[PDB]
């Protein structure tokens, strides 16, 4: 109760005293200000020039309590805007926090982990600077135990979180060797039984797979895909979300990389994902499906075998517009790479009507996408001499009325494609 | 063909930083 709601000037008075105990008390008072529920006075603390004092306090092995209070204070300053985080880094906090990772006091070590997480979390530059200062080794050493279950819950969550921030951000992506250094521990965390650890582990993996094929490969070669697929079926949404994010990222890679996702049994989870009550899950799942239908004919076939086409018809028929649009993409990709048989199967499942209904949308891109798909479907119909059966099917659901109208469209590509369709299959 | 993450979208919306308000 004695260090509650001090003014900044009193905090300064105590910290500038030559009395370690007075300094400890003032530092704690600063910590409590910075820990309050509402509007922590971060800038006032910075302007008082307190950061260098806090950083020096980090080095006081002789007085662990002031180490902890200043660590906590600096953590909260670093949790703010980029400028506020910069002030902490500018004060030399990075190497000081890294030295603290080795502290015999778990709560102090944990605090340093947290602070480094905030710093790395600011962006690529601070992320890489934290790495250059040598944070990874001591961080990983804290997790070098026979069984993660012996570690304190909060402690393990903080470590996992800070690691995921080290895996986060692009332009540039994290250093290749740093990723390689981290991955094995990350794979181990991905098998832990704590929901929070699992969520953050998945987020890390999703960050690492958000890039070119080579980055995806680094992850896939670690054999995590089956575990990701398992996590994809979890009951917890905060686990399913990053798990699905990662799987989606992986299938943006090569067909061989996509095949690993299929082989691991991912497609069997999609009936649920494509009807998931969470809008974002349906969108992400449909987007993922579109990149799978952009693959090989044998990969399209597995989509067929898993009974996923009716589910695509479903989302095309009714879903959030953004989702419907991913569905349109999935269809064009499907029709562009599929065999004749696969394409006819698509029409038999009822793709045509919900496709036509989306033509009335005021989004220029999806219209192009849908028009292209129709052209693809017609092409398959020509090889069957059933172009007329398609034209009527389109006519009867009011598709012709929409396409005819599209001959008068702002976009050039639109009316040209529609005009073409008219004088080729109608007229 | 395959479509990667749009450059104008975030990486999932997870908080980048965390303020400690309790012990």
């Amino acid at each position: 109760q004695g260090t509650v709601n001090w003014s900044v000037e009193d905090i300064v008075k105590g910290i500038n005293s030559n009395n370690l105990e007075s300094q400890l008390q003032a530092t704690q008072a600063a910590r409590k200000l910075l820990s309050r529920e509402k509007q922590p006075p971060i800038d006032n603390i910075i302007r008082a020039g307190l950061i260098p004092k806090f950083v020096s306090f980090l080095g006081k092995t002789d007085c662990s309590p002031i180490q902890f209070e200043s660590a906590w204070a600096l953590t909260n300053i670093a949790s703010g805007t980029s400028e506020q985080t910069k002030a902490v880094v500018d004060g030399g906090a990075i190497p000081a926090f890294i030295s603290l990772l080795a502290s015999p006091h778990a709560h102090i070590s944990e605090q340093a982990v947290w602070a480094l997480g905030n710093i790395a979390g600011d962006g690529s530059a601070f992320r890489d600077l934290v790495i250059k200062h040598g944070a990874i080794d001591p961080l990983l050493a804290l997790l070098a135990v026979p069984d993660l279950s012996t570690l304190a819950c909060g402690y393990l969550r903080n470590l996992t979180w800070t690691l995921s921030n080290l895996c986060r951000n692009k332009n540039p992506a994290p250093p290749l060797d740093a990723v390689e250094q981290i991955l094995p521990t990350l794979v181990r965390l991905l098998h832990h039984n704590d929901p929070e650890v699992l969520a953050d582990s998945c987020w890390a993996i999703s960050y690492l797979t958000d890039g070119p094929n080579e980055r995806i490969e680094m992850v896939v070669k670690k054999g995590v895909v089956p575990q990701l697929v398992k996590l994809l079926g979890a009951t917890e949404l905060p686990i399913v979300t990053p798990a699905l994010r990662a799987i989606g990222n992986i299938v943006t890679g090569t067909d061989e990389q996509t095949q690993k996702v299929i082989d691991a049994g991912a497609l069997a989870v999609f009936p649920s994902l494509l009807t998931n009550p969470k809008t974002n899950i349906q969108k992400e799942a449909t987007w993922t499906m579109s990149n799978i239908t952009a693959g090989r004919q044998d990969q399209i076939q597995q989509v067929v075998n898993h009974g996923l086409v009716p589910f695509l018809v479903g989302v095309l028929s009714k879903a959030d517009f953004k989702t419907q649009k991913e569905a349109a993409w999935a269809i064009t990709n499907y029709t562009s790479g599929g065999t004749v048989e696969q394409i006819v199967y698509l029409v038999h499942c009822g793709i045509i009507e919900p496709l036509m209904n989306l033509l009335s949308a005021k989004d220029t891109k999806i219209i192009q996408v849908i028009l292209d798909a129709i052209s693809n479907i017609f092409q398959a119909a020509e090889k069957l001499g059933e172009t007329e059966k398609l034209s009527i099917m389109i006519e009867e659901c009011g598709g012709l009325d929409k396409i005819e109208a599209l001959q008068r469209h702002e976009n050039e590509s639109v009316y040209k494609a529609s005009l073409n369709l008219i004088e080729k299959y109608f007229s | 063909m395959s479509r990667r993450r749009h450059s104008y979208e975030n990486d999932g919306g997870q908080p980048h930083k965390r303020r400690k308000t309790s012990d």
